[PDB]
């Protein structure tokens, strides 16, 4: 861990894009991480910070960097709803079937927040309908235990 | 009455012997503090929940609490913290004046009641309900230097050996232990206790089963058989007593026979009931007792008593360890005393040698002599009848009336001399007429004086409770200086004044004092010219007059404002901040940095370091310390440089080097509740259900739009903590079911070895101390542990907590905020240089109208205040000035003549910001009330010069110059002798620099500059003044 | 007679006879006040648009105003005309039957699946030498 | 439906209330409006 | 109820007597435990 | 008791003090109070 990997952490989440714009031409550390395994595109996936997403990947971030519990940005962005973000990660070659300690993918996570829209996206690029978690639950199992509907018809 | 006592001074003494004995009586029994109580009253509820969350607090605790406040009398406002710590302070602020026992009985009350809606873990801690203050009498500190104590062990001695002791003390009000009493620590080994198939809930049943008292009865009890002999009392099992008996509790009996007692699965010892806080003192161990002082209680006689009973328990006090005080007020306090003392004796001596020095015989220089004292001890018996302490404000008070008590002295005196010089006439005689041209006067100046003071006293809030002394303090010393100067004063003048043949004014005398009668006469001359010349071109004095008042007003703007001087107090402290999630370990690193340096570079100034790590003022999380630095005594620290304010900024520039770690230095504000010059305290308001994400984004945009007008707005903060990483796990239900695994059983599993659990309690050494489980240390640290901890099903299998959860990393808040039962963000600035509060308030206001639908704001603490106690001032001034002018109206008789007096004000006020400015000082509380008593004696002598001339035109029919000229020459002696004596009698609290210095040079500085101006322009202007005006006007 | 000094006796007096009370009467608040017995004035509330239900309206003046006003000094009494909103489990018996439940597995379910648990820290206080990981668990948060 | 606390001061308390209202206003849901259905202070007030 | 004096002194009157400082007016504090668990604590304040 | 004596010489002490200053005032004299407080072992003798 650097000082500007430190001030880029801080900066990816707060969201100040000309801060980050800043330091990526002074080479802050894109593959800095906090004591949670978190960089830079996790903290703006989780946020909803989409302009530092698409910087951070244009300056060689991990885009399948993933936390000490197995976590993904697109796990983030996917279960937070935020569907540019997904789009942006996904294009830049994000695992759609990455799988955390639990087993959970970002399908489970969109499915189980009710996020229709990223759930196509997800099904799209490719996401594993089938996939089980640590429990053998599927995107479709979470769908009718909330009694989401429209979900449910679209995991047929 | 003057007429009454110069024909009766056996009444007169009589007078002043009662007024002397209700003064000495009141000088014995009156109390003593640093400070009297200004804060408004405020009641803190505060309630711990072991291993809680801030929102787990926040939604189970605070906000029932808060829905329960109702039908509450005189509450302003209500704020509370929720934090990670386990934590909760509500605080409930009440309306100045109200009783603060009323205010806290009606909290306790309706909290009582919403009791039963909180958690059975909140309701086993309790919820304390306290009167809110900040102010501590002494800090003692209690360290062990052989290395034999831990702080835990220090902590528990001193609850059980010494804080009982010094709460029956003397005049002490509360203590608070800095620490806890031993807890007994059953540390669970989870490896163990899956070996036997066990759970920490087994722990805790078999604890609460074989550690408990047990109701039995009474053999031949009633009713009994008839003919029973014996009754007596079963005792049956009662609590245990020793670490030996919990590590015998009996858990499991195995099928082989053998015992698997609580010793078997984890460590028990006697520790503290917390470990989030680390007391280091120069590096040993430390606990300590903060001190305050009780209601009434005299603080000088309670810090002896607190050190005579110390002094008795020094004998039976364990091997290592000592008594320090980091913090002691009354060394301090009883410096303000002396130096005040010292300040009105050279004041009584001055006027002694002055008064000898113009009238040349011993019996006029002992008339001033018995007057003040009279007036100063009659001040204490009506201080003592208000119900007021002496304190610093009230002390300072009377040192700033110096000037008008010493004058009210000087003018009978010197007035009675001058009469008998011009007329012959013999004392008494010249007494008569002598009072008979001054009696109107004083009891005009007493109702002038009055309005000018009393209005000062109506002033609302804590700035409000400050001005209320001095008033107070003032007013009556004013008062009792003319009751004197009309009753004791005239009596004495007429039997111990010697008379003066007509015409002896001492030229005719060999030696000093016949030149100095010779050359002042000259000098009388001289002025009266002077006067003479000044009268024929007033055109040119009155544009000089604009100037005046124009550099005046020019002056007031650029003086910046604060409240009460920073003193040396022999002690400052040092804020230790790490970044947000940094461990305690990584802030003792710092600490041990921040105490080595003081130690080092400032050995010849620090006597002791006091690191308490894992303590901040907006919460304590582990990434947050303070070090409490004592200071050598002020004799051993000579110069400017190894003082608290150079000691400060030398500290601060050193730690700025230390990395990953915010480090700075800073003096103590004279009082904590008053707060930064020209800050405001903001708090952003959730009135729409929006939630904690969405208000901190809208606390974001108006901190970003703030940092855009650096010109208005400085250092525009949250008071509040940012959002960290947190552990979200999920309990699956369905999977928990399926292997027969209660909810209760996987909650109190992981609650109480993560979190920790108050079991119930046992008796150690004949004291009631908890009785806490909790995983030992190395089983409860990273993620990993979660799945080394079992919980048996229903079938006796033991299931992993990983069979039946999942985890992921999220952001919360550890420390959740509200404002009147909605959630809030505190924001905290101040006005830029230059700027005033208000300008800063009004951007404030500007920019938080523009944030999102729903986001609301308020003003609290300085900044509610600020608005009540700033409208009031207009009213004020307007009052003052009305009754200043109808007061001198009634004495003169006329309309106009009163114009001549009020027009003084600015020539004593441009001296006071000339020499504030000039020395660097501020508009602050002591150089205000200077200015008033500057005002107050500059307009005194106007009335004299008006009265005098007036007189001379309506009686002996002299022309306007005439009177004038007559009046400015009687009156010049008098104005002068008051301004030297006054003059010189400020000038130790001017150039002082020891102790005090800060209250002493504000007090000084602004009197010395303002009498210098005041005496110099008036005797030339205020002649200038009535010749307009009877002109303008007839 | 100090209407304050009433009230504390008369409550010194009640809180000697809370405990004997029946759980589900404490749970509910048991209150204590010195008011007069008519009406100061009734703050209505209406929606001009018809956008709220009587029950909607009632929950926001429960929700959003009545505190605030409860706490102003003189209020001694407030009197919310409708009902605050609460979690409504409207329980059939023809299929508690079915599924073999009772009301009490019902209330059971309730209190073990909307709780808000204490689980404690990673890295809490006394720690291990060398702890990095300082981070609160959050285990169960009560349903929203 | 707001009762006097004994002893208070009928029109001051009134004032406190509407002054607390004036606060909640800006927050409002749309169509949603505060009316004056029953107040005894206006009598005091006027007749005064 | 069932507590002998001893057990009712260490875990009641003590604990509620240590508490019963910094307030006004107060001349004397007496108090007894005894065998039925019974505490009174008296306090006596200055005249007036 | 031990109250009632111990504060019973401080009481005389003012109250002779008192009557005396009040005599002095009343007859413009030192004289008088002092011819006249000199009476007071005469009535406490007889009372004794
Ligand atoms: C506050 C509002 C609340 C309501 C309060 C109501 C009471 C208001 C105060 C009442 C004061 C009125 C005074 C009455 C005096 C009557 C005596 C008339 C005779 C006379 O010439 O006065 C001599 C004294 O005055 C003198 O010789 C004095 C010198 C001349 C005037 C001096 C002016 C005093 C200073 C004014 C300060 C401003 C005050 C502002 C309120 C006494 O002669 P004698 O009768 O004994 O002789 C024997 C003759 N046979
Ligand atoms: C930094 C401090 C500055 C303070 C401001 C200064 C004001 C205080 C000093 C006053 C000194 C007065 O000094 C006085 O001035 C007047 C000017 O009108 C002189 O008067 C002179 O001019 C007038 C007008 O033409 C003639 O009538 C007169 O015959 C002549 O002597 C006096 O002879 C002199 O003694
Ligand atoms: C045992 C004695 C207890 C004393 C309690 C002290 C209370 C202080 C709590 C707040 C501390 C947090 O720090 C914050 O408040 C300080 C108040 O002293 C501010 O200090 C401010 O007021 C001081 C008044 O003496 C000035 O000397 C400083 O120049 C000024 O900056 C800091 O700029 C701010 O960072
Ligand atoms: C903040 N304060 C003045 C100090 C200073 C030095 C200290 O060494 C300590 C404190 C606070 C006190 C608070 C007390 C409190 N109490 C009076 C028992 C307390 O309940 C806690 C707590 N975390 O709840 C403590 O940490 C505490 O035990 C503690 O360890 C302290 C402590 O050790
Ligand atoms: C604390 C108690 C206060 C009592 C004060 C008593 C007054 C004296 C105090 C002692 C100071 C020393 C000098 C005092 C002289 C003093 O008081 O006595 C002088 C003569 O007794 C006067 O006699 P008299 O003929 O009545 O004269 C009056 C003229 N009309
Ligand atoms: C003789 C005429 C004197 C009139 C002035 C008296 C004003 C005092 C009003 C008051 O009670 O407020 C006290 C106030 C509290 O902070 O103390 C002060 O701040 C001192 C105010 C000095 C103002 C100088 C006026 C110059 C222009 C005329
Ligand atoms: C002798 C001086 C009397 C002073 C009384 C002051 C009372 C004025 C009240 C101020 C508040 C007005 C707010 C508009
Ligand atoms: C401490 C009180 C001292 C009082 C002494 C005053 C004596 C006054 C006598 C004056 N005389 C009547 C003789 O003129
Ligand atoms: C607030 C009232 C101020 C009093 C002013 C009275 C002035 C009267 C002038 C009469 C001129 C003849
Ligand atoms: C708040 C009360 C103010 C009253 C001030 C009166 C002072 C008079 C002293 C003799
Ligand atoms: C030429 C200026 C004369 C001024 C002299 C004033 C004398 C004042 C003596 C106190
Ligand atoms: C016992 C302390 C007395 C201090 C008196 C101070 C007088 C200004
Ligand atoms: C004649 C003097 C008047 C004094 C009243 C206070
Ligand atoms: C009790 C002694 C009184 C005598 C006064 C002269
Ligand atoms: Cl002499
Ligand atoms: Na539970």
């Amino acid at each position: 861990g650097s000082d500007l990997g430190k001030k880029l952490l801080e900066a990816a989440r707060a969201g100040r894009d000309d801060e980050v714009r800043i330091l990526m031409a002074n080479g802050a550390d894109v593959n800095a991480a906090d004591v949670v395994g978190w960089t830079p595109l996790h903290l703006a996936a989780y946020w909803g910070h989409l302009e530092i997403v698409e910087v951070l990947l244009k300056n060689g971030a991990d885009v399948n960097a993933y936390d000490t519990l197995g976590s993904t940005p697109l796990h983030l962005a996917a279960h937070f709803g935020h569907l540019e973000i997904v789009e942006v990660l996904l294009k830049n070659g994000a695992d759609v079937n990455a799988k955390d300690d639990n087993g959970i993918t970002p399908l489970h996570l969109a499915a189980n927040r009710g996020h229709l829209e990223i759930v196509e996206v997800l099904l799209k690029y490719g996401a594993d309908v089938n996939a089980q978690d640590k429990f053998g639950k599927t995107a479709f199992d979470i769908s009718i235990n909330n009694g989401n509907e429209d979900l449910a018809e679209i995991l047929q | 009455m003057p007429n009454f006592f110069i024909d009766r001074p056996i009444f007169a003494w009589v007078i002043a012997i009662i007024i002397m004995l209700a003064g000495g009586l009141a000088i014995l029994k009156l109390p003593v503090a640093q400070y009297p109580t200004i804060a408004p009253p405020a009641v803190t509820i505060s309630a711990s929940y072991p291993g809680a969350d801030a929102k787990t607090v926040q939604d189970t605790v605070t906000q029932v609490i808060e829905q329960n406040m109702n039908g509450i009398d005189n509450l302003m406002y209500m704020s509370s913290n929720s934090d990670s710590t386990g934590t909760v302070q509500i605080t409930l602020t009440f309306e100045s004046g109200t009783d603060a026992d009323i205010a806290q009985v009606q909290v306790q009350n309706k909290l009582q009641l919403a009791m039963p809606l909180l958690p059975q873990e909140v309701q086993q801690q309790g919820v304390s309900v306290e009167k809110s203050s900040s102010s501590f009498l002494m800090v003692v500190g209690v360290i062990n230097t052989d290395g034999t104590m831990t702080q835990e062990d220090i902590s528990d001695y001193v609850a059980a050996n010494m804080k009982d002791a010094i709460s029956r003390t003397s005049g002490v009000g509360d203590v608070q232990l800095f620490g806890s009493q031993y807890a007994m620590r059953i540390w669970m080994n989870p490896n163990e206790l899956n070996k036997f198939q066990l759970t920490p809930v087994d722990v805790i049943t078999a604890i609460k089963a074989q550690n408990a008292q047990v109701a039995a009865g009474q053999l031949g009890g009633t009713p009994p058989v008839k003919g029973q002999q014996l009754n007596a009392s079963i005792i049956a099992q009662t609590r245990l007593t020793s670490t030996e008996e919990f590590g015998k509790i009996l858990l499991k009996v195995n099928q082989d026979g053998s015992r698997v007692l609580l010793r078997d699965v984890a460590k028990i010892e006697l520790g503290g009931e917390n470990y989030d806080i680390i007391a280091e003192f120069n590096g040993q161990p430390a606990s300590g007792l903060g001190i305050k002082l009780a209601t009434g209680a005299n603080a000088l006689d309670t810090a002896a008593a607190i050190r005579a009973e110390l002094a008795k328990m020094e004998p039976f006090f364990p091997s290592g360890l000592k008594i320090v005080y980091p913090y002691d007020t009354t060394p301090f306090v009883k410096i303000s005393i002396h130096e005040v003392v010292k300040t009105l004796v050279e004041a009584i001596i001055l006027v002694f040698l002055v008064m000898y020095l113009f009238l040349q015989n011993f019996r006029a220089t002992l008339i001033p002599t018995i007057a003040v004292p009279v007036v100063l001890l009659g001040t204490f018996a009506v201080l003592a009848a208000f119900g007021f302490s002496i304190n610093t404000l009230t002390m300072f008070g009377m040192v700033l009336a110096i000037g008008l008590l010493v004058d009210d002295a000087i003018v009978v005196v010197e007035n009675v001399e001058r009469v008998m010089a011009e007329e012959g006439l013999p004392p008494k005689e010249a007494t008569r007429k002598s009072m008979g041209q001054i009696q109107g006067a004083l009891v005009g100046i007493a109702m002038v004086l009055s309005a000018v003071f009393v209005p000062m006293a109506f002033f609302g809030g804590s700035t409000g409770a400050i001005y209320r002394q001095f008033s107070i303090t003032i007013v009556s010393a004013m008062a009792l200086s003319v009751l004197v100067a009309l009753i004791l004063t005239p009596a004495l003048c007429a039997t111990m004044l010697k008379p003066i043949a007509k015409g002896d004014h001492g030229e005719g005398k060999k030696g000093f004092f016949g030149w100095f009668n010779r050359m002042f006469e000259k000098s009388t001359h001289h002025y009266t010219d002077s006067v003479g010349g000044i009268l024929r071109s007033t055109g040119r004095y009155l544009v000089l007059y604009l100037i005046i008042v124009v550099g005046m007003a020019y002056l007031f703007v650029r003086l910046p404002s604060s409240f009460l001087p920073d003193e040396d107090q022999g002690v400052f402290m040092t804020m230790v901040q790490l970044p947000a999630g940094a461990t305690q370990e990584r802030t003792q690193k710092v600490l041990n940095e921040v105490t080595h340096y003081y130690l080092t570079k400032e050995k010849n100034n620090v006597e002791s370091v006091f690191a308490v790590n894992g303590f901040g003022f907006a919460g304590r999380p582990q990434n947050t310390g303070i070090a409490f630095v004592s200071l050598k005594d002020w004799a051993d620290r000579p110069g400017e440089e190894n003082k608290v304010e150079a000691i400060t900024m030398r500290a601060t520039r050193a730690f700025s080097q230390i990395k990953d770690a915010m480090v700075f230095a800073f003096n103590l504000p004279a009082i904590v509740e008053l707060g930064t010059a020209t800050g405001f305290d903001f708090e952003l308001i959730d009135q729409a259900g929006l939630g904690h994400e969405k208000l901190t984004q809208a606390r974001n945009q108006l901190l970003a739009e703030a940092a855009k007008h650096p010109d208005m707005l400085t250092s525009v903060r949250p008071n509040g903590l940012e959002d960290t990483p947190q552990f979200k796990i999920d309990i699956d239900q369905e999977k928990a079911q399926a292997l027969g695994v209660s909810i209760n059983d996987i909650n109190t599993t992981l609650g109480a070895a993560w979190g920790g659990s108050y079991v119930n309690d046992f008796i150690d050494r004949g004291r009631v101390k908890k009785v806490y489980v909790m995983s030992e240390a190395k089983y409860r640290m990273l993620p990993d542990d979660i799945g080394d901890w079992y919980v048996r099903a229903a079938d006796g299998q033991m299931v992993p907590f990983s069979a039946f959860s999942s985890s992921r990393w999220e952001y919360g808040s550890p420390r959740l905020e509200r404002y009147n039962g909605l959630p809030s963000m505190e924001i905290l600035g101040q006005a830029a240089p230059g700027k005033s509060t208000g300008e800063a308030m009004e951007l404030m206001e500007q920019l938080a109208s523009k944030l999102p639908t729903g986001v609301g704001y308020d003003w609290t603490g300085m900044s509610y205040q600020e608005r009540l106690s700033g409208n009031q001032a207009p009213s004020l001034y307007a009052i003052s000035l009305i009754v200043v002018f109808l007061c001198l109206a009634a004495l003169y008789e006329s309309w106009s003549i009163p114009f001549s007096v009020m027009l003084v004000v600015p020539l004593g006020v441009i001296g006071a910001l000339l020499a504030a400015t000039f020395r660097g000082l501020t508009n602050d509380v002591y150089f205000q009330v200077g200015l008033l008593t500057t005002i107050g004696l500059s307009a005194k002598n106007a009335i004299l010069i008006v009265e005098f001339a007036k007189d001379l035109m309506d009686k002996e029919g002299k022309g306007l110059i005439e009177a004038t000229l007559d009046a400015v020459r009687m009156r010049l002696r008098p104005i002068l002798m008051t301004s030297l004596a006054f003059i010189l009698g400020v000038m130790p609290l001017v150039i002082s620099t020891g102790a005090g210095s800060g209250a002493q040079n504000a007090v000084g500085t602004g009197v010395m500059g303002g009498m210098v101006t005041a005496t110099v322009l008036a005797i030339f202007f205020v002649p200038v003044f009535f010749v307009v005006v009877r002109r303008r006007f007839s």
